[PDB]
Parts: C-alpha cells; sequence; structure tokens
RNA sequence: GCUUACGGCCAUACCACCCUGGAAAUGCCCGAUCUCAUCUGAACUCGGAAGUAAAGCAGGGUCGGGCCUGGUUAGUACUUGGAUGGGAGACCGCCUGGGAAUACCAGGUGCUGUAAGCUA
RNA sequence: CUCGCCGAUCAAGCAGUUUUAUCCGGUAAAGCCAAUGACUAGAGGCACCUAUUCUCAAACUUUAAAUGGGUAAGAGGCCCGGCUCGCUGGCGCUGGAGCCGGGCGUGGAAUGCGACGCGCCUAGUGGGCCAUUUUUGGUAAGCAGAACUGGUGCUGCGGGAUGAACCGAACGCCGGGUUAAGGCGCCCGAUGCCGACGCUCAUCAGACCCCAUAAAAGGUGUUGGUUGAUAUAGACAGCCCGAAUCAACUAGCCCUGAAAAUGGAUGGCGCUGGAGCGUCGGGCCCAUACCCGGCCGUCGACGGCAGCUGCAAGCCUCGACGAGUAGGAGGGCCGCCGCGGUGGCGCCGAAGCCCAGGGCGCGGGCCCGGGUGGAGCCGCCG
RNA sequence: CCGAGGUCCGCGGCGACGCCGGCCUCCCACCCGACCCGUCUUGAAACACGGACCAAGGAGUCCAACGCGCGCGCGAGUCA
RNA sequence: AGGUUUUACAGCGCCCUCCCGCCCCGACGCCGCUUGCUCUCCGGGGCCGCGG
C-alpha cells in the first residue's frame, strides 16, 4: 500500500466508516485486548501506557503491528497469563485513495484530476497529544517488562511516543494510594477486569446488599 | 501628591494595604504605521484621533475606553502620565483647534476664545482639567490638537511586540512618562 | 516576558475584586522576579490565574513594591527550583547559583536556563528559590568555592584593549 | 453551488429545544402587538404558516400593522453592502416582545421620577449614565486576612 | 480555460468605500401595505374631525 | 388549610412503590324510561343517590430513578487579537482579552391567577 | 445642490469603535453511563437481560463558548385633556387608530466627525494574484476551490545579498534632528564596548521571519537535569587495596544517519576567547517614516481688503494636506495651421536651419546672442 | 529686554583679468545608485512579442438623432 | 574550623534586651523610581532667521 507518510497528519475532517462512506475495507486490527483479560482488579495492580506526544493519526496496520510487538514480548518475559495488554486507539477514520492516474484513456471518466475524490483505502486512528494508545496492567514485579514492552512497541509507530507508568490502580480511574481505602469502604466492588464505583446517593437496599 | 503618601503610610502602619485610585487619565502613542491595518482597529485610531504614527492624545481612562484601547493594542503604546508629561505636552506640543485648524498655543487669548464658556481661559487651566479630568474634560481634549511627537530619541525595544513581553506596544503603567521625555 | 537586565524581585500581593456575596476575599501574596513592576504585575496574573479562578479584570492587584536585598554584601548560595519547558516536554529542575543578591541570582538562572538549555524567559517558570547554606550545597561546582583558604591564579590572561593600540611592535604579555 | 431553497441550512434554528416540543404554550398567542412596539424574530418548525425567513431569524423589528394571527415587522436586512427596511408577514407565534427598549422605558420613567424630586428638594442629581469609573482607592485590610504566598507547582505528566 | 467561479474578496472594502447607510426611518412612515378594512375606517375618521 | 371550575408557567409538576385522609366537595358507585350510544349502557349519552374511601384525587414516605438548582471539574478545554516566539515538521509556549461541558458532589421537588365552596 | 458652521459642542445626526441593556445561533470544545449511529472488554442475573467499561462521528447530540449578527440608549420623547370613526364592541371610550390642544430640558452612555446630506451624469473594470488564520479535493504541488482581513495588481522607499507578495514604512522639492524594521570583523554606514554568563570542535561545523529541505533511529563526543541503588559491618575497578561509585531516564550543542551530475556559494571574504549558538546590557548606523524650519502646489478657511495694491478672474492672511495603472476632471502667458479683430516686425536682413554663448519656466516650451540664410513674419482678444 | 521669526550704527584680503566669476550644459575622472523600452499579462530585464538608424507622414473624426449638464435669448409660449 | 575543644593567640552567624542603646551616610562610581510644575549669562557642537 502506500507509505504511512501520506496520511500521518489529521488534515482532513474526521471521516467515519457510515451510512456515507460505504465500501471500508476491514481494519487490520480486529482484537484490542489480550493476555488474561478475565482477570481481576487485585491481580494487575501495575498500569503502563504508551502516551502519543504529536497529534497524528495511526494507520490500523501500525496499530495491529505495535500490539503483535508488545504481546510476543510480554509471553516471553510474563507468561501467557501474565498481562493484559489493552489497545486503547481504534481506527474510524477513513483515509480515501485517488485513482491510479495513468497517461490518458477515453473511459474511466477521467484523467487527472477531474473528480479527484478517491475511495476508501484504509482506516486511522487519529491519536491527540497525551493520549493513551495502548495500555497493560500486570503485576507490581513486571514494571521492567512492560517498559521494554512498550517500547519496542513504538518502532512500529510514528512520530514520538511516552512510556508512563500510571499511578492509577490497573485499568481503572482510581489512584493507587486511595484505591484499598474505597475497597474497605465499600464504595467500590470488582467488576471483571475493573471495579464499579458504588456512590452513597441510591436506595438503601442496595447498601445493606453490600454489608 | 502628599495626601497618596499620607494614606499609604496610614495603611502600612496599621499592616495593611492602600491601593490608590485606579488612574483616570492616559497618554496614548500610536507606533505602528498607517499601511496594513485591520478595519477594526483603523475605526478605533480614528476615533481616538491618531491617524499618523508618533502622535499623542489624552484619554479619559473607562471601561469605554479601556475597551478600545485593549482593541486597538498592537498599534499603540500609552500609560499614565504625570504632571509634567501633561504641562511639557501642552507647553511644547500645545496646539489648539480654534477654527479646525492647528492653531500653536502661543497666548492666553486662543484658550479663553475657544473654551472660556468652561472656565478655562489660561493655558494652566488647561493643564488642571486635563491631568485632573474634570466636567469639561472632553472640550478641553477635544480642543487640543493630536500632539505630534517626534521619534523616541534613543530606539524603541521592539515595535512589533506588547511592552510586558518586551516590546513596547500596549500599556505600561507610568513607564509612558519616560517614552514622553524621549518623544517629546 | 523578556528578561532585560537584571531580574528584580518584586513582592505582588493581589485578590478577587470584593462583592456582597464574599466582601473581603482572600489575600494571595507571590515572589515575582522581573525586570519592572509592569511586567510584575503582568506575571501575576499568569501564575496566580493558574493556581486560583482570578484572572486580571476578576481580581485586582493590592501591593506591588521591590523586595530589597537583606545583605548585598554577603556571598551567599541559592537553590532555585524551577520548571521549563522544552522543545519536547516540561522538566522540573533545581539549579544551584552563588551571587549576592536574590535579584542576581535569579538573574543568573534565567541566563544559564537558556546558554544550557536554550530556555527562553517565557518558558521558564520560577517556583522557589531560597537561600542554601553551605552544607546542603548539592551541585560541585558551588562546592569547590566552599574552601576556605581559597587559592588560585588568573592563568594565560587573555588580552583585552586589543584596539587600543591597534599596531604595535610588543606582543602581548599573558602572564602576570 | 448551493440551492435558493427557502428553509436550506434551517434544521438547528426552527427545530424546537430539548424537551420543549409539542403544543405551543397560549401565552405567546394572548400577547399584544401594537403598532410600533419594537419585537423579536424566532422562527418555530411547529407552525409551519407565516414563517419568517432564514435571514430575518434573530432580527428585530417594529411593527407597523396588525392582523388577526400575524403581524407586519419592517426589519432591517443588509443584502450585500446596503441595509434595506423589509416590511416581513409573520405570525405570533414566531415573534416576541423585544425587551429591548424596556431598559430604556424604564430610565424614562425613572429620569422623570427623580428630576421632580429636584425641583421639589433644589439638587442636581446627574441622570446620566456612565461607564465603569476607575476603581476609587480604598484600604485593604489584613487583620484576618493575611497574603497567602502561591508559588507555581511543579509539574506531573 | 477554466477561471474562478465566486468570490466576496473585495467586497466589504467596496461596501465601506461609500459607506453601509442604514435605511432613513423618516418620520410619519408610510401606509402602505396596513389593513386594507383598517385604512378604510382610518380614512373616515380624518373625513369628520 | 382543604375541595372543585377555568387556567398561567409546562417534570422542583414526571415515574415506581408504600402509607394516610372524606367536613364540604370530588370520585367511584346505582340504573337504561327518555336524549344518545355502541358487537357490548364498558365507553359515550341520559336518569339517579343505596354505599363511603378500594382506586382516582390529595397529602406524606424512599441515603428512590428522573428533573431542577448550585458547587466541583476549571480559569481546565476552547477562543479574539500579537510577535523576525520555539520546532525539520506535527504542533507547542508566551503576550492581550473572553471563557465552557460531562463525570463527581450537594440541595430542592411544583409555583401561582380568577371564581365558588368547606373548616374533617 | 440642500444645509450646518458664520450666527457660541446650539444641539441634532452619523460611525467597518467601544459601553449599557436586550435578543439571535449550534461552530470550537464537550458528550455518548443522554437519544441516533459506530465500537472494545469482561461481570452479574434466569443467546439475550441488568449494571459497568474501551474507543468515535462531517452529513449525531443532552450541553455549549470565544469571535460575531440584530435592536434599544429621548422633544419624532414622556405625560395629560378633548375630539373623530362607517373599524372593533356587554360597557362614544370597551378596544384600536386618527386628529387637536396643553405641560415638562438636567437633550437625559463613551469617543470621534461638518452633514461620507440630497440628486444628476458617468468612465474604467467584470482573466486577478498573494500572505496570516480558517478551510475543501488531492500523496503532494510555486496544485485546484472557498471564508475573514490585509496586501498587490495600481507602489516607489529602508531592510531580507538577490526578489511582486515577507518586515518596516507608503512618496510634493529640501536642510537639520531622531527612529522603524534590520544591523554595527571587512566588502559596507555603525560596537576600535578592556560588553555579561554559559554552551559548542564538526576529516560534510554553525550562522536568525517568509526562505530556499532533512527524518526515524543512534553516540561511553560534551554539558546540564531527573529518579533510584550500593558504599569506612570496607562498595565500584583491578589483583587485598581504601573513598565515592553504579544504573536508568531526560534535555542542549556537536556527531552518525546524510548519495547527482559545468566550478560555487551563511551573499562574498573569512570567522573557532569567536565574526557560531542561547540569554541579555550599553552605545552606535539610516528610510521618500516621525519632529522643526524654508519653498512649491492642492484643499479648506466658522477670511482680509472697493508708501505699496485694488489686472476684485486681483491681492493678502491662516491651517492642513501631496503615491498611483485603467479612468475621469481642471488649468496651460504649452506647441502647430488658417480666419475675424487688434498691436507690431522686416533687405540696417523675415521664415527656416546651426551653435563648447546668456538666460526663463516644476514642466510642455520660450526669450536673447552668434553663425548661416534671403522675403516674408509675429504678439494679444476671439 | 529669554518679549508680535535678523541684525551689525562690525570687518579682512583681492578687484581689469595675468591671480576674478559662469549653476546647468561640453570633455574627463571618481563615489553611490542604476537590467530595455513599448505591449498583453496575476507576474517582463526576460530564453514573451514589436523595434538596425534618421527624416517626413501616421490613428477618436464628420453626419444624423438622443440623453444629461452648462451658456444665451425670450417666456406659456418659443423657434420663422 | 582561626587559635588548641566552638573564641581561645582570627573571625562568621542567629536571639534577648540597653530610648530603634546612642550618634552618621540617605540609591552616595554597592544596588531603584520620580518632581509635588528643578535651578541655573549653565557650558559646548551642528543646522538656518526665510518675511517685510
Ligand atoms: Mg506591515
Ligand atoms: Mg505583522
Ligand atoms: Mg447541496
Ligand atoms: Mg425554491
Ligand atoms: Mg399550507
Ligand atoms: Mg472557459
Ligand atoms: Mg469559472
Ligand atoms: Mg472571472
Ligand atoms: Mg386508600
Ligand atoms: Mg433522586
Ligand atoms: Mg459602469
Ligand atoms: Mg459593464
Ligand atoms: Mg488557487
Ligand atoms: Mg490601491
Ligand atoms: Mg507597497
Ligand atoms: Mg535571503
Ligand atoms: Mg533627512
Ligand atoms: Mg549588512
Ligand atoms: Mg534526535
Ligand atoms: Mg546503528
Ligand atoms: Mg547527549
Ligand atoms: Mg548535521
Ligand atoms: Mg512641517
Ligand atoms: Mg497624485
Ligand atoms: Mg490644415
Ligand atoms: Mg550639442
Ligand atoms: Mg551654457
Ligand atoms: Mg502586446
Ligand atoms: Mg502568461
Ligand atoms: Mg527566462
Ligand atoms: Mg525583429
Ligand atoms: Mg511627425
Ligand atoms: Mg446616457
Amino acid at each position: 500500500r502506500r507509505p504511512a507518510r501520506c496520511y500521518r497528519y489529521c488534515k482532513n475532517k474526521p471521516y467515519p466508516k457510515s451510512r456515507f462512506c460505504r465500501g471500508v475495507p476491514d481494519p487490520k486490527i480486529r482484537i484490542f485486548d489480550l493476555g488474561r483479560k478475565k482477570a481481576k482488579v487485585d491481580e494487575f495492580p501495575l498500569c503502563a501506557h504508551m502516551v502519543s506526544d504529536e497529534y497524528e493519526q495511526l494507520s490500523s496496520e501500525a496499530l495491529e503491528a505495535a500490539r503483535i510487538c508488545a504481546n510476543k514480548y510480554m509471553v516471553k518475559t510474563c507468561g501467557k497469563d501474565g498481562f493484559h495488554i489493552r489497545v486503547r486507539l481504534h481506527p474510524f477514520h477513513v483515509i480515501r485513495i485517488n485513482k491510479m492516474l495513468s497517461c490518458a484513456g477515453a473511459d474511466r471518466l477521467q484523467t487527472g484530476m477531474r473528480g479527484a475524490f478517491g475511495k476508501p483505502q484504509g482506516t486511522v486512528a487519529r491519536v491527540h497529544i497525551g493520549q493513551v494508545i495502548m495500555s497493560v496492567r500486570t503485576k507490581a514485579q513486571n514494571k521492567e517488562h512492560v517498559i521494554e514492552a512498550l517500547r519496542r512497541a513504538k518502532f512500529k509507530f510514528p512520530g514520538r511516543q511516552k512510556i508512563h507508568v500510571s499511578k492509577k490502580y490497573g485499568f481503572t480511574k482510581f489512584n493507587t494510594c486511595d484505591f484499598d481505602n474505597m475497597l474497605a469502604e465499600k464504595r467500590l466492588i470488582p467488576d471483571g477486569c475493573g471495579v464499579k464505583y458504588i456512590p452513597s446517593r441510591g436506595p438503601l437496599s442496595r447498601w445493606k446488599a453490600l454489608h | 501628591y502628599r495626601r497618596e503618601i499620607r494614606m499609604s503610610r496610614m495603611a502600612r502602619k496599621a499592616g495593611n494595604y492602600y491601593v490608590p485610585a485606579e488612574p483616570k487619565l492616559a497618554f496614548v502613542i500610536r507606533i505602528r504605521g498607517i499601511n496594513g491595518v485591520s478595519p477594526k482597529v483603523r475605526k478605533v485610531l480614528q476615533l481616538l484621533r491618531l491617524r499618523q504614527i508618533f502622535n499623542g492624545v489624552f484619554v479619559k481612562l473607562n471601561k469605554a475606553s479601556i475597551n478600545m484601547l485593549r482593541i486597538a493594542e498592537p498599534y499603540i503604546a500609552w500609560g499614565y502620565p504625570n504632571l509634567k508629561s501633561v504641562r511639557e505636552l501642552i507647553y511644547k506640543r500645545g496646539f489648539g483647534k480654534i477654527k479646525k485648524q492647528r492653531i500653536a498655543l502661543t497666548d492666553n487669548s486662543l484658550i479663553e476664545k475657544t473654551l472660556g464658556q468652561c472656565g478655562i481661559i489660561c493655558i494652566e487651566d488647561l493643564i488642571h482639567e486635563i491631568y485632573t479630568v474634570g466636567k469639561n474634560f472632553k472640550a478641553a481634549n477635544n480642543f487640543l490638537w493630536p500632539f505630534k511627537l517626534s521619534s523616541p530619541r534613543g530606539g524603541m525595544n521592539k515595535k512589533t511586540t506588547h511592552f510586558v513581553e518586551g516590546g513596547d506596544a500596549g500599556n505600561r503603567e507610568d513607564q509612558i512618562n519616560r517614552l514622553v521625555r524621549r518623544m517629546n | 516576558m523578556k528578561a532585560s537586565g537584571t531580574l528584580r524581585e518584586y513582592k505582588v500581593v493581589g485578590r478577587l475584586l470584593p462583592s456582597v456575596k464574599n466582601p473581603a476575599p482572600p489575600l494571595y501574596r507571590m515572589r515575582i522576579f522581573a525586570p519592572n513592576h509592569v511586567v510584575a504585575k503582568s506575571r501575576f496574573w499568569y501564575f496566580v490565574s493558574q493556581l486560583r479562578k482570578m484572572k486580571k479584570a476578576s481580581g485586582e492587584i493590592v501591593y506591588c513594591g521591590l523586595v530589597f536585598e537583606k545583605s548585598p554584601l554577603k556571598v551567599k548560595n541559592f537553590g532555585i527550583w524551577l520548571r521549563y519547558d522544552s522543545r519536547s516536554g516540561t522538566h522540573n529542575m533545581y539549579r544551584e547559583y552563588r551571587d549576592l543578591t536574590t535579584s542576581g541570582a535569579v538573574t543568573q538562572c534565567y541566563r544559564d536556563m537558556g546558554a544550557r538549555h536554550r530556555a527562553r524567559a517565557h518558558a521558564i517558570q520560577i517556583m522557589k528559590v531560597q537561600v542554601i547554606a553551605a552544607n546542603k550545597c548539592r551541585r560541585p561546582a558551588i562546592k569547590q568555592f566552599h574552601d576556605s583558604k581559597i587559592k588560585f591564579p588568573l592563568p594565560h590572561r587573555v588580552l583585552r584593549r586589543q584596539h587600543k593600540p591597534r599596531f604595535t611592535t610588543k606582543r602581548p604579555n599573558t602572564f602576570f | 453551488t448551493n440551492t435558493r431553497g427557502k428553509r436550506r441550512g434551517t434544521r438547528y434554528m426552527f427545530a424546537r429545544p430539548f424537551r420543549k416540543h409539542g403544543p405551543i404554550p397560549l401565552s405567546t398567542y394572548m400577547r399584544i402587538y401594537k403598532k410600533g412596539d419594537i419585537v423579536d424574530i424566532k422562527g418555530t418548525g411547529t407552525i409551519q404558516k407565516g414563517m419568517p425567513h432564514k435571514c430575518y431569524h434573530g432580527k428585530t423589528g417594529r411593527v407597523y400593522n396588525v392582523t388577526q394571527h400575524a403581524v407586519g415587522i419592517i426589519v432591517n436586512k443588509q443584502v450585500k453592502g446596503k441595509i434595506l427596511a423589509k416590511r416581513i408577514n409573520v405570525r405570533i407565534e414566531h415573534i416576541k416582545h423585544s425587551k429591548s427598549r424596556d431598559s430604556f422605558l424604564q430610565r424614562v420613567k425613572e429620569n422623570e421620577k427623580k428630576k421632580v424630586e429636584a425641583k421639589k428638594e433644589g439638587t442636581w442629581i446627574e441622570l446620566k449614565r456612565q461607564p465603569a469609573a476607575p476603581r476609587p482607592a480604598h484600604f485593604v485590610s489584613t487583620k484576618n486576612n493575611k497574603p497567602q504566598l502561591l508559588e507555581p507547582i511543579p509539574y506531573e505528566f | 480555460a477554466k477561471s474562478k467561479n465566486h468570490t466576496t474578496h473585495n467586497q466589504s472594502r467596496k461596501w465601506h468605500r461609500n459607506g453601509i447607510k442604514k435605511p432613513r426611518s423618516q418620520r410619519y412612515e408610510s401606509l402602505k401595505g396596513v389593513d386594507p378594512k383598517f385604512l378604510r375606517n382610518m380614512r373616515f375618521a380624518k373625513k369628520h374631525n
């Protein structure tokens, strides 16, 4: 296909696959969660992200290639059930390609820029400065392997990425310094891979079900 | 002058602060040229009687005037003139608008003939009514032709930038007096 | 900010505009280093507007005066905590200087941050300036001047006044 | 190019507010619009009769003609570089009384209320409005309000 | 031989050259377009006072 | 205070469940001769007064949902104007002004006009 | 031409501007645990169902700016009385509107300005181009197509070596002064400062808007910085010795990455305690810009006149102003040919022609002198 | 006289061309500036066209009718 | 870290007082902002005084 230098900058408005943009090929990446995705919150406390530093658009092929690069390194260093990689960028922006412009012809309705609006070529994920690309939650002693697994996957992406070990507990939105205190007060309950926030502002029957 | 010192001293002796009254008078100098002006800024400079570079006017400071100075900020360099600035500008650069004409204030008969109804009969009345703005500031300030100031002797830091970020445009609180001594 | 010449220290205090809903709002004092008071008042509305919910129009400046050096004739070690935005990101940085006045040490920091890190004055945010004792200095370039009975010559004196005699039969001496 | 349809681009201006659909509240029907009063123009998609054009949505004019269900308004419309006085017929569901001159009429009655007091007291209280004057000189006490030292916080990624 | 289709570039400078004059609302504005029944009675109230 | 008639704003008024209440009034209720009405006196229409709170209705209740208001988010996001600012670029910082929204948190939950009537 | 200033910012009226008040909107942002649509993951309950979760919209949106659009800020107002009506109707006052009379300036935001007032006739143009920002198609284009504003076309001048468009600043002819943008080793005006601090060595160094390319990725080159860990219960390194050491990360400059054809380009020379990079100070250099003055013309005057003038179509005073293609208008004691008048000139030499002579006018042009020439010629009013 | 903008009620050497004056113009030299005009064009010094040189000739007219402005005569008339 | 352990055979801080112990210099070739009309036959250089 066309090199990623041509569809790197968010130059056009977001052009999603919808009722109007028909004929989009399937994105290269179809799986976004890997590892032991069916793990509890207290099993993978650590969390590290691949934060984007540039306002660009990553192709679905790069998201798929970096996912495989990060997945293979986590298996050989932490086991197939010692991590949970979550690609947090879904390719929704559809990039277009113009016709295979040739010398001339008595057909194709054009030869040059006449009717230049192109057909859907692929899908990219418009990422923002500070937006997480990939997230990996592992055990506390696997920090060196996650930083290296995400560092190798940066080479599959254009631009500049930063590997940041988050202060949040796992894939939740609560800090580690506040997580274990909220479990004791029954304010958070484990719901699958993460926790579900339970406020003190519902029916009291739901409060009795916790205690 | 001695009253503002007494008020500032009695507040510091009690451990408090004395915030002086915000300035009611400003002196606006057009620093940028005339070619390539935005139409909104161009209209404001015409209402300030600043139609050429390096000319000055006095502006009675209120919210209606300050928001006109903010909307024409990159083209002006204004501030709060002291008495010496107001005094020397009307003495050296002081020209009156008698009948749509730029007439030099060489005698008090030229001020008394036009501003005599407002009680302004001498050139010190014109200085007093402008430095300490009064009920007749508009007629007194509009009587004065826009002060045709000379180029700043010693140059400027940089004209295309605001005074805070190292340039000269915008509002310099009392440093406008340094600019007047070099342009007047 | 331009950081023209020396960066004098200003004690700029300010507060929100009082209202009937909030009479006598809290007063906030800042430690601003600026070339003049006009920039000091403008720097105040930049660091305070990002700490509290108050703009230049929402509040007022109560006092803005110079903070003179209490010991201009004593050599002091200054530890400066600052943050600057490089071409890639923002970095917290602690630098030590040795000057006679606080405003002189902060002025050295802006000349040094631009020399070693290409940081402009608008990208630097001085967070803390503190007179550090000689026991608590972390940089080795400062601790070398913490030697009593310090002795060093002035080797290889570079010739100045190169154009007072522009032409001369004497080649300059560099040893003195 | 575009179409010259009478409602091209009126997808949101003629729509109704969220959770404000249904029948028009009847107070809007029982408002009296005399001749010469200032009224706003805000078209509604519910009443497809007597709708103003999209160029008049948000404009303000005075009434010159009143009918059974509608009102004649004289509105200013800038075509290219000239402003023209347009006489449009709009039903009362798309208009409302303009509170623009209400602040003026309130001040007129208040000016006549304060100057007759001067003829009975002997004062000269100024009636003109004035822009926000510079803040007068005031003392800021620090008795129970000490200036708190603020510092820029370190950077956190 | 294609050309430029549409532009409003210099138009604003041409509009304000002679100024964008507002319509002069003269005193005693005209009575064209008023309700014919209303005008009919108004002309009866003028020929009898 | 309450019950109705007509309403105004049109959820602070809605929704779910629970509890309480009949002084007047309301509702249910009792009938189909007449007017009327349907497959069917259920409805609609008409005639009436044996019962009186089951429902409607009203008033409470719920760490209620929703809604409303405010705080927080946040001087954040974004944005007017400025630079011979930075950066290969993508973009970013500053100057001058304006200034959001959700999550989250807290409070509140119909107000009222005209007319008639009644003090459980 | 109608006026206003004259004849008192008298006041109106106006505005590519604010202020105050009042509306209008659905873009940025935000949101989807809110609807429509898209999409990831588990979890609970008896494939669904419930509570959560990841990620999105240009033709989605609860919400919602900045900038912006309209309107209102008085005598054309406000208040009061009477009258008219065939319209309206319980109610000649029930509405409504019209007509008439009376009362009340503290003209009831800021700033500016004579009204960009009212007409008539009207050329040129109807290929545009460019820049900041916004923005569509396209891999991109010194591409194509839009929006706001400026510029340019139509425009020279200082600076960017060079240049259409960048930066400064727009232009009558000058003197002095001072600046802008940009500069001050030499070319080349100005640092020939005993300028401040630091960074940096390049066997392709670097050298400033537009702008004349360079990246991902690397460096035990070098200088800062961040965060940890071992250390006088003896670390690190070397094979006991005796004091700091180690690791990761990051940021500047430099280096690698880095290959094109005639010989060549920070503009050139060259510069390495610099003539480089970053942060700054003082002094200095000059634009047709600004300030003061002289002069020319134009415009305006709320201007002056019925010993010298007074050709009033003249004269005098004061103030401001001055770019220009296409185009328009005015003035010409500019020029040419003939006519009606008028005033002349000429064989003692007209016209024409020539000139290193003397001059006048901003200029078109003109006068005079000299030479040649040999018979006609010119001024002024038409 | 710090006053409606300058005067000297100060003065020197040369003055009949040898040794004085002549802006501009002639020749020459230097410094700074400076690409070829016309034309079409968004853009011309253009590797766009026309032009080797000089003289003379050479292109907005006249007629009809119309419009508006102006001068003039008379005027509900006016023009024969 | 001077003298041999904190002033001793140098000095450097920080508190409590002693009228602020008391006197002396006021931004002064150690560091700012300005007249509340800064004062000067107060000096020097350049430019030109045109008209009437
Ligand atoms: Mg410019
Ligand atoms: Mg600019
Ligand atoms: Mg269409
Ligand atoms: Mg149509
Ligand atoms: Mg219909
Ligand atoms: Mg064509
Ligand atoms: Mg076309
Ligand atoms: Mg065209
Ligand atoms: Mg019950
Ligand atoms: Mg609730
Ligand atoms: Mg035309
Ligand atoms: Mg045409
Ligand atoms: Mg184009
Ligand atoms: Mg032009
Ligand atoms: Mg130009
Ligand atoms: Mg260049
Ligand atoms: Mg000059
Ligand atoms: Mg140079
Ligand atoms: Mg790199
Ligand atoms: Mg390698
Ligand atoms: Mg390095
Ligand atoms: Mg290199
Ligand atoms: Mg002048
Ligand atoms: Mg001209
Ligand atoms: Mg002829
Ligand atoms: Mg000759
Ligand atoms: Mg001559
Ligand atoms: Mg041609
Ligand atoms: Mg061409
Ligand atoms: Mg060529
Ligand atoms: Mg040829
Ligand atoms: Mg000829
Ligand atoms: Mg015609």
